[PDB]
């Protein structure tokens, strides 16, 4: 678990990086990159989808 | 069509009313969602251009 | 001068709204009759003065 927990962290921040560094003016930018992505119906995207 | 109510005009507000039939309910059962409730997640390639500072996601 | 004399009435809608109440309703795909429909707050966002 030690090694798939680094894997997901660092998988994370590594993203939030170059997507910090997108104008809003975009199609996919800072506050609508999730809702693009999921294709379900989650009751709320937070937690585990983002 | 004009309606009148205290020698004052009184106007419809709200959505535009449809004729519910029962097949338009039925067909959407008929349709049940059947698309498999799971959570597919589809990724974004970033795609570079003159300025560098600035990151543009593509769909593909 | 005889169109600025009398005040012209500015028809404000009635502020309501239950997202708040009922957060199921509002999900990551959401209902859009136009495909262009996020042009306009992108627009201000990025030139405000235009």
């Amino acid at each position: 678990l030690f090694y798939h927990s680094v894997a997901m962290i660092e998988s994370c921040y590594v993203e939030l990086g170059n997507v910090a560094r997108v104008s809003d003016s975009d199609a996919i930018n800072k506050y609508t990159f999730t809702e693009l992505s999921v294709q379900g119906r989650p009751v709320m995207n937070r937690g585990i989808i983002v | 069509a004009a309606m009148f109510s205290r020698n004052k005009p009184l106007y419809m507000t709200g959505g535009s009313v449809r004729t519910i039939a029962t097949g338009n309910y039925r067909d959407a059962a008929e349709r049940l969602r059947a698309m498999d409730e799971t959570l597919r997640l589809k990724p974004f390639k970033i795609t570079e251009k003159l300025d560098f500072r600035v990151a543009a996601y593509a769909i593909p | 001068s005889a169109w600025f004399i009398n005040a012209g009435m500015v028809n404000m809608p009635t502020l309501s709204c239950a997202n708040g109440y009922y957060p199921a309703l509002t999900n990551v795909n959401p209902y859009h009759r136009l495909d262009t429909w996020k042009d306009t707050l992108n627009h201000w966002v990025a030139y405000p003065d235009m």
